[PDB]
């Protein structure tokens, strides 16, 4: 059930690091997730 | 103005935190001004909430604290930092949550909503204390559980020390170091406590105020012979009971 346009459905390879810089420029949810995940280990010895 | 306050706190942080300072040496140390304007910058330094006023009994006493904890408590609001002062005043033995409510007049909801935020600020932990179980005890991260261990598995320590005396208090202390025993701190007082449980069971005997001899329970271990005494207990109405007289 192949085709040609969904076969072309794939990223812009030179606009990858263009796009994730925008995606990382909007995101902070995993940021505070990280030091809370780092807090899961800190409360183990506390 | 500011520079006179910069000199005095450098004198407060000059000495190691002990030897709590007072005024009678402070005017000897910083007496370039009269007492009328010396107090006014210290009350302004109280307005800059660095100096605190500690108490040695029946008299007036001062104590300076570091700038590092002063900045983090300035992030809090009025009531937020106010309750944080009570826990850090306790310090070593914790403090009970209901007693904190008594020293504030803040009722049960507003105190619990404050410290819910305060644990996320990583300044306060909750420990389980044993001299009054199931009470809320708060400390810093400085970890003073001054209040061996209450839960079981003392018998694993206890059953081996009988075997050392079976073949026949200072002689125990070298033996307990080896054999990968799961211990962290022993003391000659603990072995004295560990031995007298066996005295109450008559597993061995106390002679000459520190020596110990075995009461020959080994032949009982393997009328005063309670082992191998199995009863009939079925289809026999003519048995003897110790109860059923009351």
């Amino acid at each position: 059930v192949d085709d040609e346009e969904l076969n072309a459905h794939l990223l812009n390879e030179e606009a990858s690091k263009l796009k994730e810089r925008i995606w990382i420029g909007l995101n902070a949810d995993f940021l505070l997730e990280q030091e809370s995940k780092r807090l899961k280990q800190e409360a183990d010895i506390a | 103005l500011s520079d006179n306050a910069k000199t005095l706190h450098s004198q407060m942080m000059s000495k190691g935190i002990g030897a709590l300072f007072t005024q009678q040496e402070l005017q000897k140390q910083m007496g370039i001004g009269s007492l009328t304007d010396l107090m006014s910058i210290v009350q302004e330094l109280l307005d800059k909430n660095l100096i605190k006023l500690v108490k040695q009994n029946d008299e007036l006493k001062f104590q300076g604290v570091l700038e590092s904890e002063a900045q983090k408590k300035a992030t809090m609001s009025a009531e937020e930092a106010l309750v944080y002062s009570y826990i850090e005043a306790s310090g070593r033995e914790g403090i009970w949550s209901k007693t904190i409510k008594a020293r504030t007049n803040l009722h049960q909801h507003v105190v619990l909503k404050c410290l819910k935020s305060l644990e996320s600020q990583r300044y306060v932990k909750s420990v389980k204390s044993v001299k009054f179980p199931t009470r809320k005890i708060y400390m810093l991260y400085s970890l003073q559980p001054s209040v061996e261990l209450d839960i079981e598995f003392i018998n694993s320590l206890l059953t081996i020390v009988w075997r050392f005396i079976s073949e026949n208090t200072q002689e125990i202390l070298e033996f307990i170091t080896a054999a990968q025993v799961a211990n962290v701190e022993l003391t000659p007082s603990n072995i004295r406590s560990l031995c007298e449980v066996l005295v109450y069971d008559d597993k061995l005997e106390k002679v000459t105020h520190d020596c110990y001899r075995v009461t020959l329970e080994s032949i009982l271990q393997m009328i005063f012979n309670y082992f191998k005494m199995f009863p009939a207990s079925k289809h026999d109405k003519e048995v003897v009971y110790f109860d059923e007289w009351t």
